[PDB]
């Protein structure tokens, strides 16, 4: 479904590949509805076996692919509408709802179990859905958010990273202007920049003994926690500004980067919150009737230099040079499409 | 510690008002509560708050208009701030538009060419109160799929209408309907017969066993015609009594008929016929089926016959001797007697006297023996200090069909009684439980229900008196509450106290009564209660006639009693029609089984549940003692389960649910006027009650069923009775 | 023959519980794997069922 | 299909009604292509066959 909306924002689609990929989203949708639960709930095996109950993060996988597949094919609200009312009778008082592990296998989700990350990872789910900030579950989603961000900031450790950086993006799906604010200044100060780009990662060195083979038991989820950082940052009321979208440029670089030439990326839960934060970030930037931007450079010592971007060069790199030791080069854009400009 | 307790019936009726009640005690009373019934999707939301204090119970009846659709789900949360306290609870609750429960009624069930029906229909609310409303349609369908008549969009304004309609010289014969139909889709039928007929003047009538069993060798049998003005009938009788299903085919020109025995008799001048039967002819045995008795008075001077079908279904059971339970403890305890009342019967329905019984109280090892008294009634007591679950049977004879049970082609068995019971989850080792009355509960009176309250040690700590607090609920909501406190003794175990209720009204014809003790500690204890109400209304009505009369003695009254400001639908019929064919579910059972949601018990389908996460279970049981043993799940009852059966659910902090751990995490001079009819009218009942003048219809003589059927916003509707005028 | 088998295993509390052996170093067991026998009246054996 | 059509034709429907028959045909549709053969023919059994 992200990969869908990709080509399809991106534009580099055609209806067979559509047709094709429709297809897999009916037949996975319903062999999907073949293992959840008569009370809405969603398990790994589930029907066949009577004495069961479901997984907390999976149903909320599931609903977040529900979700953006009503966005694109059709399904039914009744599905949705189950799990979200399961999702809020397993929430505690203040307490956020438990982790009823039900699962197989901790590769395909990419958080740490914790109830914090759990906890967030289900409530921006929820958030995506579009959802009133008043809401009662969400009212003690957040609750919780402002509660744990507050002991892991306060606190020396509380993961520093993807606990703090889910977080961040919930709070950015609030309203929260300020706190999604201060929390991602806190993530950029632990950076992991580099070269040309921008990201993060965790502790690199687990302070207790680990694996053998590729840190089993760990995936390591860097890209996966990335592209929430960077969904955090593009994601304002109105709209975002620039500094986000500079930031969201450079970790996009990385993202890129990272992608595996076998496709997708180093799993499928990374994979799928790169696409959806790529997709964003075109939604935002890439614009497919701003067709006739002019960018013109003039620095002090006369030196001035003129180009022009549209679709035919919109993946075009126009390289000048820069001889001028003292440089006061002032851009200026004008007309329509966003534009990168690298310089070194 | 301070406590609350908050109840709810789990289901909510909408575009109207519903009850709720809250408990709160022990310290910092300025407390302010706050429920908060939110549609989810989208939004919604309707609030509602109360201030409240210690040691009181109130109930707040908070209303909730329509939606958009027709049963919903909604998030119920609940706010409880105390001025140094918090608590916040929330859950499901089933909304529904629920339809208003309407109803039709004819002047006759069945009609004849030329002529008119003449119908009303009514609507009600969950409270039998009139109710005005839009209706959008109700219609007349003609047997073929094709319709007759029509109306819509017609408001109610007395809670009923009438409405009529003429039929051809010629239309289709058969079964005709009418219909309704409701803003929410919801449909409703009364159906009536159309065809040409003769007027009765007289009904057969038999006597004979309505329920027959193997062990008979005979059967008393009479005939009696009723005639106009119930006299006597002369002429000729003859009776088929018969037995069914045969070794025939069913096919192929067989009669699946078994032996049809025929009696013959003049039907004497004075008093009625009588025939004592043998029933060596029936072979009450395995392969011959149900009796059926068709009976067919021949009148004389007319060679008028009719018939008349009856009895049958004469139970001819296997089951022979079969007894009884009537007022069995579902439950029992570790700390106490249960005394179950078990009455004793076979076949007819007769209790026998004096006859002995054996009573097997298994897992307390309670082999005792009794007898049948005149009634049958043994009250067989029982202590229980014991193991988790119960079984008790009683019997008369041993575990087995004694005479002839293997063969594969027997007829015959006898009853065992069978219960099994199970006890509460108490921790603190106190416990209330109750002895009702439980067998049929008369209107408009008092009854006095006790109670075995026990405590275990008492109040730990606490303060001196302890309280108890009861509901008593009604159609699936609320209907009335109490409380009542005691002082404790000082670390005692006190066992009786009585609790006295009003029978009035406006109670369901089941009564769910409920009572609960609660304990500073945190603790609490209760036990619920069912009481069958006979089917009786709140606003009491009456009928009444200046008496019986000559033929065209036209000047007569009908007189009906109800509440001061009201009305009345006047149905007097000349009983011909309806003696030849009855009236339909017609009676205050007709208004109550109509209902929607009898009795709210347990919590719908779609709403599961709500969990808890306390997982007790260890690493290894740490059953300490002679040996280790593993974990497993009790089956008992409990408080969550009592509010459950109960229909209603409540938020607390109290230990109301048992500690259920989680499962393991291990995996891999005279002038004929019109008949069949004499009066169907609409009438006002003053304060004094009314009195109309009827009119001696003439050429005419049979019974006169008067029906009275009132309506007053204030009392709600009222059912009087049969009143004939003959 | 000391079979101390209850009808259940007679818990009260949080809920009932099931039956099962131990597993437990025992002095019939120290005398056993001492390589020998003996005879007493006391409870050496541990109380199996 | 032919019900759905029935109903959406004369106009006695609904959404609800609707999309609880939506599911049915998304479900027998895939059920029923969990039957046809690899060239395109269908058969009762057919796969796993
Ligand atoms: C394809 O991607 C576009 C990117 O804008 C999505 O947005 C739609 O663009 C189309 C262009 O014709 C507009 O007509 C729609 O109003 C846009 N909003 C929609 C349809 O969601 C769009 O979702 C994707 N599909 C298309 C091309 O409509
Ligand atoms: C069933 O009912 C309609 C009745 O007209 C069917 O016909 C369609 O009606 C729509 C109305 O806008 C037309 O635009 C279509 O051209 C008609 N043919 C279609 C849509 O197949 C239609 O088959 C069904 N659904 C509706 C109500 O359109
Ligand atoms: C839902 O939210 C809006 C927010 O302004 C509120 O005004 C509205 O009354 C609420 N209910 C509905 C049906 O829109
Ligand atoms: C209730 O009042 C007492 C005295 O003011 C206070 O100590 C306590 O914390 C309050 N809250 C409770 C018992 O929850
Ligand atoms: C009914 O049967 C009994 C014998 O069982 C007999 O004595 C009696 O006369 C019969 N008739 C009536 C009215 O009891
Ligand atoms: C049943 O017990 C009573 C004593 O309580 C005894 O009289 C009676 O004989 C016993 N039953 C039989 C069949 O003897
Ligand atoms: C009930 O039976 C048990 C048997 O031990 C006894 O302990 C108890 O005192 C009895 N209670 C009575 C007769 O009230």
């Amino acid at each position: 479904i992200y990969v869908l909306d990709y080509l399809n924002e991106t534009q580099q689609l055609t209806p067979e590949i559509k047709s094709k990929a429709i297809g897999y989203l009916n037949t996975g949708y319903q062999r999907q509805l073949n293992y959840k639960h008569y009370d809405g709930s969603y398990s790994t095996f589930g029907e066949r076996y009577g004495r069961n109950q479901g997984n907390t993060w999976l149903t909320a996988f599931v609903l977040k692919t529900f979700a953006q597949a009503r966005a694109y094919i059709f399904i039914d609200e009744a599905h949705i509408t189950q799990a979200l009312i399961w999702l809020s009778q397993r929430q505690k008082d203040n307490g956020c709802f438990r982790s009823s592990g039900s699962l197989l296998n901790n590769a395909i989700k990419g958080g740490v179990e914790d109830e914090v990350t759990l906890s967030a990872y289900i409530t921006i789910a929820l958030l995506e859905i579009p959802l009133t900030v008043t809401h009662p579950v969400v009212r003690n989603a957040l609750f919780c958010l402002e509660s744990a961000w507050k002991t892991a900031q306060e606190g020396d450790h509380g993961s520093h990273v993807y606990t703090k950086a889910l977080l961040a993006y919930a709070f950015a799906l609030a309203g929260n202007q300020d706190k999604r604010k201060e929390v991602l200044k806190s993530l950029n100060e632990e950076a992991v920049k580099k070269d040309n780009s921008v990201h993060w990662e965790r502790p690199q060195k687990p302070k207790a003994p680990v694996g053998h083979f590729y840190e089993p038991q760990a995936p390591s989820a860097e890209v996966e926690m990335t592209s929430y950082v960077l969904l955090a940052y593009l994601t304002a009321q109105p709209a975002p500004t620039s500094e986000d979208l500079t930031s969201a440029t450079n970790i996009v670089k990385w993202i890129t980067k990272q992608q595996n030439a076998q496709g997708g990326f180093s799993s499928t839960q990374d994979t799928v919150v790169a696409l959806h934060a790529l997709s964003k970030y075109g939604a935002a930037t890439f614009t497919r009737t701003g067709k006739a931007a002019q960018v013109t450079i003039q620095s002090s010592g006369t030196f001035s230099s003129k180009f022009q971007v549209d679709n035919n060069n919109r993946l075009l790199l126009q390289q000048v040079s820069l001889p001028e030791l003292p440089g006061e080069y002032s851009m200026k854009v004008t007309g329509e499409g966003c534009v990168y400009l690298q310089t070194s | 510690k301070p406590q609350y307790m908050v109840l709810v019936p789990s289901l909510l009726h909408t575009e109207t008002t519903e009850k709720g009640c809250v408990l709160l005690s022990y310290l910092n009373e300025t407390v302010t509560v706050s429920a908060s019934l939110e549609s989810v999707r989208g939004n919604r939301s309707l609030f509602t708050d109360l201030e409240a204090e210690n040691d009181v119970l109130h109930c707040v009846a908070f209303a909730v208009p329509k939606s958009s659709s027709n049963e919903e789900v909604m998030f119920l949360t609940v706010q409880v701030k105390g001025p140094t306290q918090e608590f916040k609870k929330r859950t499901t609750v089933m909304v529904k538009n629920e339809d208003s429960l309407v109803f039709v009624q004819t002047d006759k069930s069945i009609y004849k060419p030329g002529q008119t029906v003449k119908f009303r229909v009514v609507s009600m609310d969950e409270n039998f109160h009139p109710l005005n409303e839009l209706i959008p349609l109700v219609y007349i369908q003609d047997p073929k799929g094709n319709r007759i008549a029509q109306w819509q969009s017609f408001q109610l304004e007395g809670g009923l209408k009438q409405f009529s309609f003429p039929l051809s010289s010629e239309p289709f014969q058969g079964s005709y309907k009418v219909v309704v139909q409701k803003k929410s889709g919801g449909r409703t039928e009364h159906p009536f017969t159309v065809e040409e007929f003769v007027l009765p003047k007289f009904e057969v009538q038999v006597t004979v066993p309505k329920i027959i069993t193997i062990l008979e060798e005979e059967m008393n049998v009479s005939v009696c015609g009723l005639y106009t003005y119930g006299k006597p009938v002369p002429g000729h009788v003859t009776v088929s009594i018969c037995r069914k299903y045969s070794d025939a085919s069913d096919c192929h020109g067989e009669d699946s008929q078994a032996f049809c025995e025929k009696f013959s008799g003049q039907l004497n001048s004075h008093g009625c016929f009588y025939q004592q039967v043998k029933t060596k002819v029936f072979q009450l045995k395995r392969k011959e089926y149900e009796m059926k008795l068709h009976t067919e008075a021949q009148i004389q001077e007319e060679g008028t016959v009719v018939e008349l079908t009856g009895r049958q279904s004469s139970e001819i059971t296997r089951t022979i001797t079969k007894l009884s339970f009537v007022k069995v403890d579902s439950h029992f305890r570790q700390g106490i007697p249960f005394f179950g009342q078990v009455r004793l019967v076979d076949g007819k329905g007769v209790p026998i006297p004096n006859k002995v019984i054996f009573i097997r109280g298994n897992e307390a090892n309670y082999y005792s023996n009794a007898t049948t008294d005149e009634h049958g009634l043994v009250q067989f007591s029982i202590n229980t200090t014991n193991v988790m679950g119960t079984s008790l049977t009683v019997r008369v004879n041993y575990k087995d069909r004694s005479p002839c049970y293997g063969y594969q082609w027997v007829s015959e068995e006898h009853e065992e009684a069978h219960h099994t019971a199970y006890l509460v989850f108490s921790p603190s080792k106190s416990f209330v439980h109750l002895e009702p009355m439980s067998h049929e509960l008369p209107c408009g009176h008092t009854q006095t229900v006790q109670a075995h309250y026990i405590l275990n040690g008492g109040t730990l700590l606490g303060l001196k008196k302890l309280s108890f607090y009861y509901l008593i609920m009604a159609k699936g909501g609320i209907v009335r509450t109490g409380t009542h406190g005691l002082l404790v003794k000082q670390e005692d175990m006190k066992g009786h106290f009585s609790i006295s209720i009003p029978v009035k009204s406006d109670i369901a014809p089941v009564a769910r009564l409920l009572i609960y003790a609660v304990l500073p500690t945190g603790d609490v204890i209760g036990d619920s209660a069912k009481y069958d109400v006979e089917n009786c209304l709140a606003n009491k009505v009456d009928l009444s006639f200046s008496p019986s009369q000559s033929l065209p003695a036209s000047h007569a009254h009908l007189r009906v009693t109800a509440a001061p400001q009201s009305v009345c639908a006047l149905r007097a019929v000349d009983q011909s029609v309806l003696l030849m064919k009855p009236d339909a579910e017609l009676s205050a059972s007709s208004v109550y089984n109509l209902l929607p949601e009898k009795d709210l018990t347990g919590f719908p389908g779609p709403l599961n549940d709500q969990d808890n996460e306390d997982c007790i279970n260890r690493h290894n049981v740490y059953i300490n003692g002679i040996t280790y043993t593993p974990v497993s799940s009790t089956n008992e009852k409990d408080m969550y389960s009592f509010l459950e059966d109960m229909g209603l659910k409540a938020f607390t902090n109290s230990k109301i649910r048992k500690p259920k751990m989680c499962p393991q995490l291990q995996q891999y001079t005279v002038r004929k006027y019109f008949p069949e009819t004499w009066i169907w009218d609409l009438v006002v009942v003053n304060s004094a009650g009314v009195a109309e003048v009827g009119v001696t219809v003439p050429d005419t003589i049979t019974e006169w069923k008067a029906g009275a059927f009132c309506l007053s916003e204030d009392a709600g509707l009222g059912i009087s009775s049969t009143a004939s005028l003959r």
